[PDB]
RNA sequence: AGGGCUACACACGUGCUACAAUGGCGCAUACAAAGAGAAGCGACCUCGCGAGAGCAAGCGGACCUCAUAAAGUGCGUCGUAGUCCGGAUUGGAGUCUGCAACUCGACUCCAUGAAGUCGGAAUCGCUAGUAAUCGUGGAUCAGAAUGCCACGGUGAAUACGU
């Protein structure tokens, strides 16, 4: 239970387990572990250290928790250093893609102010 | 966004001027209206201004900015504060 | 190491026959590289400072030393003797390494980067420069910092003059738009 | 509806259908794969935007027949909702009732 | 020097995309696998005479139509 | 031609989605009604994880297509946790319509995984195939619905009385 740099939880099942890497979700879990072959239903607990490695070394194969924050923010700070649309937008906390913002904005804008 | 299929979009006018500014053109920043085309390798180094609504606000284009198109790099909506 | 037999061989041949010298000591050396990170919000944020000390010793192998406020100034709220930034000065071997590293690595990822502003003399041959993101330096982690702030960089020369020190930096080809 | 979203609109179908058959080939070489996508296709895009836009039939608002109206239309009578209503209750309109179940 | 308070300063190897690799004592913690070196730059050898390995073709030439 | 009606320190109305186990997810299996179709619905086959793409018949429609109904039943798991609840925001990669999807479309894949633990003053609907929930269709429509108008599936509690 040290795939990827974290300490992945015992008692849960291999794809909820796996859940917890920061850039594998349910679809990536469970290519994962088909890839290394054990059954779905398995807890970590009783996955042998060559189990584990496996799994560690699809998990290097796909990205990990650090590196994907890395790009996610290299991305952010790129829109923001063009200083497009985009830009201004993750720059000032408002949202990006187009939504409403005389109403409906709080998760991207935080509680309201006054 | 725009299909693979069909390619990225530029106006023809965008690329007449971009073309003939490249070939034999240091005089001035381009007058572009088109906000909808898409930035390509050819405008490197080019200093275009394009139109917003009401002037023609100047970008200079970088190295990265590629798959963006023109209307990105210009605001429309002013708005300081309340 | 390498910069510097690099210098010692040909920056030192080259520069003799520019300058038409009469000894081989007159060509410009180079004294040291300092560093400072004139942090000042350490006020508002006392890690602050902890953070840049840290930073700096990742881009330069150096534990640098809390550079305190020389006197009280009320304009910018500091006191006397207060610790408002870091330094280091590398001179030597680590000198010439932090050298390559910037001028082979962290300079071309300056952000739009379209050359070094080519008059930043004193007026006596030392050069110095502004980066404004520390990302440029491939020491730096990106997800330990919490702050992206710059620092500046001071290469303090033995040139006799602004000329010596840039033909010095040219064969040691610098970038200087 | 001031006279020009109507003549608007007659000059928007008119130019529509005079360069008709010409944008459904442009479409058709801009989406078949087959067709060589280099340089054919792409001059094929920029053909499609060297047409006018008005003959596009997107732009088509659908007014009403008799007092241009943008909203309410509907395509069955080509009329809008209140002459529909109106045209129906005199009894122009065959076979409408006013329904009740 | 003084001891036990300086970072780790062992030996690296820097390698960058065009191929340019470069031994380098520095305090990172494992090999560097850069992008932009001295030579690979297009101000450091020809301003208008370079070819890059990112956004210029990755994210386009592998999609552009022309 | 472009921009704006999509701007956002804020307040309000009307809705959709949730806070969970009467449920989330995976597999198997059932049962509708009512509509729309020709510059349109578009089988089958092949391909793509998917949006969808190519070829491509049938249909002016009790004939062909849209069109796999969903809640449900059984099988397993999850185990009362902000979780396998939530899918809001955000990055990357795309499909389609259209001249064009940045301002300013909808969906698809991956990852990111917010508040929300049943909501104060107050306040609304409903007396039965009604409320509550489940899904399906339509007009508008190149594309753009949780809205509007229709259609069926399960299916209540209470009405002492003024
Ligand atoms: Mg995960
Ligand atoms: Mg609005
Ligand atoms: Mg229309
Ligand atoms: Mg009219
Ligand atoms: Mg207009
Ligand atoms: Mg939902
Ligand atoms: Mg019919
Ligand atoms: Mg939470
Ligand atoms: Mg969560
Ligand atoms: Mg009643
Ligand atoms: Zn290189």
């Amino acid at each position: 239970a040290r795939i990827a740099g974290i300490n992945i939880p015992d008692h849960k099942h291999a794809v909820i387990a796996l859940t917890s890497i920061y850039g594998v979700g349910k679809t990536r879990s469970k290519a994962i572990l088909a890839a290394a072959g054990i059954a779905e239903d398995v807890k970590i607990s009783e996955l042998s250290e060559g189990q584990i490695d496996t799994l560690r070394d699809e998990v290097a194969k796909f990205v990990v928790e650090g590196d994907l924050r890395r790009e996610i923010s290299m991305s952010i700070k790129r829109l923001m250093d063009l200083g497009c649309y985009r830009g201004l937008r993750h720059r000032r906390g408002l949202p990006v893609r187009g939504q409403r913002t005389k109403t409906n904005a709080r998760t991207r804008k935080g509680p309201r102010k006054p | 966004p725009r299909s693979l299929k069909k390619g990225p979009f530029i106006d023809l006018h965008l690329l007449k001027k971009v073309e003939k500014a490249v070939e034999s053109g240091d005089k001035k920043p381009l007058r572009t209206w088109s906000r909808r085309s898409t930035i390509f390798p050819n405008m490197i180094g080019l200093t275009i201004a394009v139109h917003n609504g009401r002037q023609h606000v100047p970008v200079f284009v970088t190295d990265e900015m590629v798959g963006h198109k023109l209307g990105e790099f210009a605001p429309t909506r002013t708005y300081r504060g309340h | 190491a390498k910069l510097h037999d690099y210098y010692k061989d040909e920056v030192v041949k080259k520069l003799m026959t520019e300058f038409n010298y009469n000894s081989v000591m007159q060509v410009p050396r180079v004294e040291k590289i300092t560093l400072n990170m004139g942090v000042g919000e350490a006020i508002a944020d006392k890690k602050l400072l902890d953070n840049a000390a840290a930073d700096l010793a990742a881009i330069s192998g150096q534990k640098p030393l809390i550079t305190k406020a020389r006197k009280s100034v009320a304009g910018f709220k500091i006191r006397q003797g207060y610790p408002i930034g870091c330094k280091v000065t590398l001179r030597g071997e680590r000198m010439w390494e932090f050298f390559e590293r910037l001028i082979t690595i962290a300079v071309p990822r300056i952000r739009d980067f379209r050359g070094l502003s080519a008059k930043s003399f004193d007026g006596r041959g030392n050069y110095s420069m502004g980066v404004r993101e520390q990302i440029i330096f491939p020491e730096i982690d990106y997800d330990k910092v919490d702050r992206v702030r710059g620092l500046d960089i001071t290469i303090t020369t033995t040139a006799k003059s602004d000329e010596e020190g840039r033909a010095l930096l040219a064969a040691f080809d610098f970038p200087f738009r | 509806a001031k006279q020009s979203m109507k003549a608007r609109e007659v000059k928007r179908v008119a130019l529509a259908d005079k360069y008709f058959a010409k944008r459904a080939e442009l479409k058709a070489i801009i989406s078949d794969v087959n067709a060589a996508s280099d340089e054919d296709r792409w001059n094929a895009v920029l053909k499609l935007q060297t047409l006018p836009r008005d003959s596009s039939p997107s732009r088509q608002r659908n007014r009403c027949r008799q007092t241009g109206r943008p909203h309410g239309f509907l395509r069955k009578f080509g009329l809008s909702r209140i002459k529909v209503r109106e045209a129906a209750m005199r009894g122009e309109i065959p076979g409408l009732k006013k329904a009740s179940w | 020097m003084k001891k036990d308070i300086h970072p780790k300063y062992e030996e690296i190897t820097a390698s960058c995309s065009c191929g340019n690799v470069m031994k380098i004592r520095s305090t990172v913690g494992h090999d560097l696998n850069l992008d932009v070196c001295s030579k690979c730059h297009p101000f450091f050898t020809g301003k208008q005479r370079d070819v890059a390995t990112g956004g210029r073709v990755d994210r386009f030439n592998k999609r552009f139509n022309i």
